[PDB]
């Protein structure tokens, strides 16, 4: 768990933070608002806070990743070799990480780029499992429909996140939590910045608008 | 209503103090109740709307 | 400096100890002021705090004295609204108002045992543009730095603290460094 | 009992890795306190969702091979030792079966050149292992007890080093996980696998905070 | 038998309704009891054999 007290903006190497992060990893920051906000007497902070997320250094991805759709109950199987243009001429080690494979089903992972997915009895929703093509890791997405009609299509999930909603302020101590996560498919040395955009109210009803940086960098094992 | 819906009734509230789980800090009450309903001859009753 | 040590010391075109020692000495020096003396470099000179309430009426002591006027403020504690005050110059010792203007208590709950949230407080201890002054207590760091260069450690040197003896036929005994040196009594003008 | 305080991934305290030393054979038991990590993370301690992989970065493949045979319950079963040591210079075979890692539920007698015979004991049906050493050179020889109905299915060959199926645990009232590390009398000293380990917290919600981590496994000889 | 093998009994079988871990709605119950045997004289039994 990361922890940042912010500048309260009194007039007294980076401006940005530093942030270790492993590729798999799911870790907690919290900031504490409180130097900023506590000065500003009103109804303390607010939940309209807004993330961004930008690559300072990105080393494109070598595989593509890809997708796929089913019925509930029929085995799916496909390709894994289409997603790795490889620019020499070599073999492939096709390999299917035991930490990130399915969570509903099984794969039965052949000897060439081929393999097949059972999903789980019952279990219709989305379900993604990690590849690593010669160390080159990229994330094939399947989803199982209820053979009514379809299912809508996943948004590929980024390299580094925060999710949709597990954040909270709490209006009583000035601290503002969120949770970090850092897909399986990150590369070691890649730096990102998360801009926040945090929102404070006063007693009447107006705003006091506060933005920090933070610079994530990407890091192997630690 | 008299026929309509049925409200049962068995023990009303109670509430015990739970030695064990407090703590010599937190003293813990515990409380709770059983009671029911259910829909007789829903026949006799309308509902309005827009 | 490293040419303002070797002035001070009057290592000069007379050349001690190398240069490796002479950073060692003053890595060495720099744990051992701001430690005798507690403070501590760069601090980002807004401090937030736990402030615990001590007594009926309520002394709050500030840890880093907040300037002179400008009004710290406080939170928590089962203060619902939180308040500003202006403290003393050169003191850090305030009262809490016993006047309370909300208490925000939360009685009956299972997962914190509703116990409170503690009382904090947000201040200052800055300046101007000339924030702070670390000098002063840089005469006893090198104070420091040039005994510890004339004294490698094999020359008896011992100051007596006690009048009287120690208990037996032994020769007294101060020989810290620091102190023989000047330097304790020139960095006990920044401490509480 | 090994014990270890992983990082607490709070952006401060050779191999990253850390080390493990084992000998073979044994079959010891390693401690790890999350407590550093998953405390600040206040929810319902930690799941056991927990997945563990292991990879070699030094393997010196073996120089004999493993055999498997089938026999019924209460058959003797015969079988050779001659053809599972390929030898690439000329050298004889001091055959051998190590009195430490002999059979479980039966008996066995060393021929004089390659010979062997498992006479199984009487009411015993499963699966049935033991550890010959072909000149220093050490491997098994896998035996199932069919109960001379139809058949049984194949074992999987214990790999060198091996974390039990169903043996793990954890206590979410001080936060540590327990697991047991096993390594087969076959490993080969001087050989180092890795162990990897995805430990996974919870939220008040249902929701998760993955963590993972790696162990060096130094398979050396005494001690 | 009176003196070749003597039975202590030092705090026979007791119930109680174990309080703490024993809720409002779930009843937690403990039982217990303390004894024990020696033999008392080697020379003075004997056993048949085949």
């Amino acid at each position: 768990m990361y922890f940042f007290s912010v500048d309260p903006r009194n007039g007294a190497s980076c401006c940005c933070e530093s942030i270790s992060a492993r590729p798999g990893e799911v870790n907690g920051v919290m900031v504490s608002y409180a130097a900023w906000s506590a000065p500003l007497r009103g109804h303390g902070l607010t939940n309209k806070t807004t993330f961004e997320i930008d690559g300072v250094s990105v080393t494109p991805p070598k595989v593509s990743n890809a997708f796929g759709r089913t019925k509930v109950g029929v085995v799916f199987e496909g390709t894994l070799s289409d997603l790795f243009p490889n620019p020499e001429g070599e073999q492939v080690e096709y390999e299917i990480s035991e930490l990130n494979g399915p969570s509903n089903g099984v794969v039965e992972l052949g000897a060439n780029g081929a393999f097949t997915y059972t999903p789980g009895a019952l279990f219709t929703g989305v379900d993604r499992f990690w590849f690593s093509i010669n160390g080159n890791i990229g994330e094939y997405v399947i989803s199982v429909d209820p053979t009514t009609s379809e299912l809508p299509q996943p948004p590929f999930t980024t390299p580094v996140y925060v999710p949709a909603a597990r954040r909270s302020v709490d209006p009583r101590t000035h601290v503002l939590k969120f949770v970090l996560g850092v897909s399986p498919a990150a590369i070691p040395g890649d730096v990102y910045r998360l801009t926040v955009r945090q929102v404070a109210i006063d007693c009447d009803g107006n705003e006091f608008v506060h933005i920090s940086c933070y610079d994530i960098s990407i890091g192997s094992c630690g | 209503w008299k026929t309509a819906f049925y409200a049962v009734e068995k023990r009303p509230m109670f509430f015990e103090q739970y030695e064990g789980g407090s703590s010599a800090w937190c003293v813990k009450y515990q409380f709770g109740a059983e009671d029911g309903g259910f829909v007789g001859c829903c026949e006799h009753g309308r509902i309005l709307q827009i | 400096p490293l040419q303002t040590i070797r002035e001070h010391a009057k290592c000069d075109d007379n050349p001690r100890v190398t240069d490796d020692l002479l950073k060692l000495y003053r890595e060495a020096a720099f744990e051992a002021a701001e430690l005798y003396t507690g403070l501590s470099f760069t601090p980002e000179k807004t401090i937030v705090e736990p402030i615990r309430l001590k007594g009926r009426r309520g002394k709050i002591i500030l840890s880093a004295t907040p300037i002179a006027g400008r009004p710290v403020v406080f939170y928590g504690g089962g203060l619902g609204s939180p308040l500003e005050l202006i403290p003393r110059p050169g003191s850090n010792v305030l009262f809490f108002p016993y006047g309370s203007p909300d208490r925000f208590q939360t009685w009956g709950d299972c997962h914190t045992c509703d116990v409170e949230s503690q009382l904090m407080a947000t201040y200052v201890t800055g300046r101007r543009c000339e924030n702070s002054v670390p000098a002063g207590i840089i005469i006893g760091i090198l104070k420091l730095i040039a005994w510890n260069i004339n004294n490698p450690g094999d020359e008896v040197m011992s100051v007596r603290n006690t009048l009287n003896a120690n208990a037996q036929g032994l020769i007294g005994g101060t020989n810290n460094g620091a102190v023989i040196s000047g330097a304790q009594d020139e960095w006990f003008r920044y401490r509480r």
